[PDB]
């Protein structure tokens, strides 16, 4: 882990502190009787945001929750992302990544920008105007929806121990 | 005690009309996304010994199963959060000036003097309060949220329900909730009539139930638990790395910084089931609480969709009463319908019949139905008292006089008569 | 496009071929082929490495059962959701938004898939908006006239009272808007003529 000071008051008997896990979170110098924390190392996962095989091969990668002053680079709520850059114009959501911030491949890199909610519209209002339609569009839409799943079975007994 | 008894008085000649209604404002609140958390299963089955993850790696996928269903968790809540705000094509906007025909809608709109949320959902806001477990971020953030929901609050002001099926299409306000009493049952002369009145009335409830949020502090019970129940989970699987399990010891570094590796083996390999049990107990809860969740989520855009962008002829679907349009109200976790609703409120009780005869004929009411003020006979609609004349226009003939059953004689005018003797 | 169906299918067999992967692991005992085991070892020797092999492949057969019943109500309550449609939406009109395809619901068609049902939304949708004048109410002879099904609209030169979804104008007789009050109580009531077909 990382040691530094700590300002917890320890009894004259007692000499390491524990945490709700039951894993030492201070402890106390025998040398000099001084009061250290024991705070556990930077750990994440890593996650890679790859535009499909097929369109490119290169690939950024997302360290989750660790800034990166531990080792172009852009610092997100999420974590930092590195291989792609920060753009100013906002598009719509192709790889969500968290927070509000989504990339994806533009034309060539990997961009990283605010998720774009959406068209803005302001519709003219007044106390006395209205808008009434004058022709119409039939439209098909589509939904498809799940019903059933393949009816499998299994015996317990060939399958934990076959022919013993 | 299950209510206050009261017995209706029924005969069958009699019926009760409303006179004059309440305009009254509800809130729903439903959980609509959890806390995308998710466990190392390694990370916290063998803390970074590798003498344990090399035991750990013979129990087979046991460690990316439960790093998988988690996942599927994760992104599932930011679905339930895309699917049940995320209704619009567009980002409307309210118009710079308020001019609705009597309606101050400031409690509900966005107030751009702060993060610009409404005033109801600060007060929201304001009420709802080892190494491998970590949480992710919200893909949508509460700013997004808000403008979602501040767009769905101006295209359902402005343009009313015709935003949620096509092009948007802008309207006066008084004029739509005209077409909203006409969607209840209630003709809208009754609206163009009493405007200041239901100005007024939905101004007060709009009102109130700031006051009413803050003054209960457990108006926001649902959203609570949910954030509690995750907590509470999250925490019992933390404290059950204090347990021996039937071992020397829990702590993995002093099992290992005493024993050799054939002796040592045996201990942790009792810490492994033990530790692997807990964490399989919790994902498992996990994916249940999800599905209750989930289908919060699913009745929530139900209830947006049907119940904001536009109006429901489903009762108590929102709120007590006949329903004429509700407001979305973002909540930590969760969203917070307003619903406005129609109440009758002081009923008159007047005499009936089915048909009148007149001439060998019986007419029946067009729509609405027969009362009389004691001596003479009126025709009015259902829901709100509007005697009027019995002409030709407002009933309709069909068979002689015997027929019906209850049948009663008055005179049924006509407005060729006047106009033909002149 | 077929996303929910291929996804049904992919979790299922991914959870099967897991099932039939952890097979090959050992569990802590010393080879997963269980006729290994007992062989090598004599039997209350073999016995004790295979209970080992035996609670874990019990475990790993509940863990399969039990992501099973979840994913099934999960299924159930997308197949209820499929009645609901193939009640309200094929076998009549539905009133409700948003549940049959964005628009107004005219009809709707089912259609067979694998392991699905697919569903094809007919629905109007308003095409070309015109902004025009309006007023709550016209009063002609000191009389209020409220339209009957329609909105009052104005070109500029003429007031006429159309379907609230269509433009079709048309002249505002006594035939299609009904009386009630005065002048004084509607608010911006507009004074014009009123035809009557006497």
């Amino acid at each position: 882990g990382v040691l530094t000071e700590s300002n917890k008051k320890f009894l004259p008997f007692q000499q390491f502190g524990r945490d709700i896990a039951d894993t030492t979170d201070a402890v106390r110098d025998p040398q000099t009787l001084e009061i250290l924390d024991i705070t556990p190392c930077s750990f994440g996962g890593v996650s890679v945001i790859t535009p499909g095989t097929n369109t490119s091969n290169q690939v950024a990668v997302l360290y989750q929750d660790v800034n990166c002053t531990e080792v172009n680079v852009f610092q997100t709520r999420a974590g930092c992302l590195i291989g792609a850059e920060h753009v100013n114009n906002s598009y719509e959501c192709d790889i969500p990544i968290g927070a509000g911030i989504c990339a994806s491949y533009q034309t060539q890199s990997i961009i990283a920008y605010t998720m774009s909610l959406g068209a803005e519209n302001s519709v003219a209002y007044s106390n006395n105007s209205i808008a009434i339609p004058t022709n119409f569009t039939i439209s098909v839409t589509t939904e498809i929806l799940p019903v059933s799943m393949t009816k499998t079975s299994v015996d317990c007994t060939m399958y934990i121990c076959g022919d013993s | 005690s299950l209510g206050a008894e009261n017995s209706v008085a029924y005969s069958n000649n009699s019926i009760a009309i409303p006179t004059n209604f309440t305009i009254s404002v509800t809130t729903e609140i439903l959980p609509v996304s959890m806390t995308k958390t998710s466990v190392d299963c390694t990370m916290y089955i063998c803390g970074d010994s590798t003498e344990c993850s090399n035991l750990l790696l013979q129990y087979g996928s046991f460690c990316t199963q439960l790093n998988r269903a988690l996942t599927g968790i994760a992104v599932e809540q930011d679905k339930n959060t895309q699917e049940v705000f995320a209704q619009v094509k567009q980002i409307y906007k309210t118009p710079p000036i308020k001019d609705f025909g009597g309606f101050n809608f400031s409690q509900i709109l966005p107030d751009p003097s702060k993060s610009k949320r409404s005033p109801i959902e600060d007060l929201l806001f304001n009420k709802v309060t080892f190494n491998g477990l970590t949480v992710l971020p919200p893909l949508l953030t509460d700013e997004m949220i808000a403008q979602y929901t501040s767009a769905l609050l101006a295209g359902t002001i402005t343009s009313g329900w015709t935003f949620g099926a096509g092009p948007a299409l802008q309207i006066p306000f008084p004029m739509q909730m005209a077409y909203r009493f006409n969607g209840i049952g209630v003709t809208q002369n009754v609206l163009y009539e009493n405007q200041k009145l239901i100005a007024n009335q939905f101004n007060s409830a709009i009102g109130k139930i700031q006051d009413s949020l803050s003054s209960t502090p457990s108006a926001l019970g649902k959203l609570q638990d949910v954030v509690n129940q995750n907590a509470q989970a999250l925490n019992t699987l933390v404290k059950q790395l204090s347990s021996n399990f039937g071992a020397i010891s829990s702590v993995l570094n002093d099992i290992l910084s005493r024993l050799d590796p054939p002796e040592a083996e045996v201990q942790i390999d009792r810490l492994i089931t033990g530790r692997l049990q807990s964490l399989q107990t919790y994902v498992t809860q996990q994916l249940i609480r999800a599905a209750e969740i989930r289908a919060s989520a699913n009745l929530a855009a139900t209830k947006m969709s049907e119940c904001v962008l536009g109006q429901s002829k489903r009762v108590d679907f929102c709120g007590k009463g006949y329903h004429l349009m509700s407001f979305p109200q973002s909540a930590p976790h969760g969203v917070v319908f307003l619903h406005v609703t129609y109440v009758p409120a002081q009923e008159k009780n007047f005499t009936t019949a089915p048909a009148i005869c007149h001439d060998g004929k019986a007419h029946f009411p067009r729509e609405g139905v027969f009362v009389s003020n004691g001596t003479h006979w009126f025709v009015t609609q259902r829901n709100f008292y509007e005697p009027q004349i019995i002409t030709t226009d407002n009933t309709f003939v069909s068979g002689n006089c015997d027929v019906v059953i209850g049948i009663v004689n008055n005179t049924v005018y006509d407005p060729l008569q006047p106009e033909l003797d002149s």
